[PDB]
């Protein structure tokens, strides 16, 4: 859920870069938000990225799922990043009953 | 600015779903030579998190990002279908050698898969 | 009036989920003598799903309900360990050996469990 | 889906009988048609069980699911009934891909 999804966003952040408003895209982020995170954080390619996701989370607070990060990316043919989501989600679902 | 504390939350993400004995294979297959990782160890002697994340962060400064990719995805495969065998047969050996109903087989192997 | 049919349909519906060899594994183990298995086996030599509802039937009008329950459950029970054992070790090891993705394992194992 | 819950009927069906009424209150058939069903079937029990699952399936197209029979099943403690229906199921499962 909530640690999940970070774990998530953290690889997709330092992952995505050129392509990240087609990514936004994908997460039904309108242009109208788009345009805003073009404007707050000139910097950091990774600090847009992470932004459009926050909006993606608030905007379904129960059904913000990693699955469907995963469909959102390989939608975009961001099929190297989705496999690194996903082996990580998969990672952590066999730590939570060993650790 | 924040490229280095993204690239550090990434890297712990990472550090934290492997150990610290596959952390050290993994980047001794791809070009950090005991050299490096000697030098790593000792200078995190408590810290075995630490050692964790200088060994990638080391690692995932020598490599073209389709081959980082290529390299780290198939070792995170490889781990979790080894760790999905043991556990799984598990739960088959109980429950095959119960006399009591196992009602939740299912549940135990969703939550394996869970995503 | 219909207790027949509705006995019928049951026990078709166990024999659709078992093998020839199965069910007269588990009649045999449970007083259906090899002379009813005979009897029965000639006069189906062509009709194979048959010969598993008649095995099935004689051996449904010998049993408390309490045993009949416990036995059969019993027998789907390790049936069914012993196949997810099989295929779910095909798809790891399958999966294990790959260079490529497998994003499928997990809709792979959600379908062997489907309920 | 649709064969799944034909084998899992004809498992409760030849397998419940007495406490039939008790099953029907659980898969929430209102009283107006468990009077009915007692009205249109009174010779037999097999076919009284039987009615009373196709107005459930009838009652949620998408959601009627065998996983929530079992769960009607067990709160009724017809737990040898709801075993034989998951056991049966999950042997349906293995052979989608053998069979
Ligand atoms: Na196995
Ligand atoms: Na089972």
């Amino acid at each position: 859920g909530e640690e999940d999804l970070c774990a998530a966003f953290n690889v997709i952040c330092d992952n995505v870069g050129k392509d990240w408003r087609r990514l936004a895209r994908q997460l039904k982020v309108s242009d109208t938000k788009i345009d805003s995170i073009e404007d707050r954080y000139p910097r950091n390619l990774t600090e847009r990225v992470r932004e459009s996701l926050r909006i993606w989370k608030n905007t379904e607070k129960e059904n913000a799922t990693v699955a469907h990060l995963v469909g959102a990316l390989r939608s975009c043919q961001m099929n190297l990043v989705a496999d690194l989501v996903q082996e990580v989600q998969q990672a952590r679902d066999l730590q939570n009953r060993s650790g | 600015n924040l490229s280095d504390v993204d690239l550090s939350k990434y890297i712990t993400t990472i550090a934290g779903v492997m150990t610290l004995s596959q952390v050290k294979g993994f980047v001794r297959k791809n070009g950090v030579n005991e050299a490096k990782i000697d030098e790593i160890k000792n200078d995190n002697v408590q810290d075995t998190a630490e050692q964790k994340v200088q060994l990638l962060r080391n690692w995932h400064q020598l490599h073209g990002k389709k081959e980082a990719y290529d390299t780290l995805i198939k070792d995170l495969k490889k781990a979790n279908l080894c760790t999905l065998a043991e556990k799984i047969q598990t739960i088959i050996l109980k429950d095959i050698t119960s006399d009591s109903e196992n009602s939740n087989f299912r549940n135990e192997i969703q939550s394996l898969v869970l995503e």
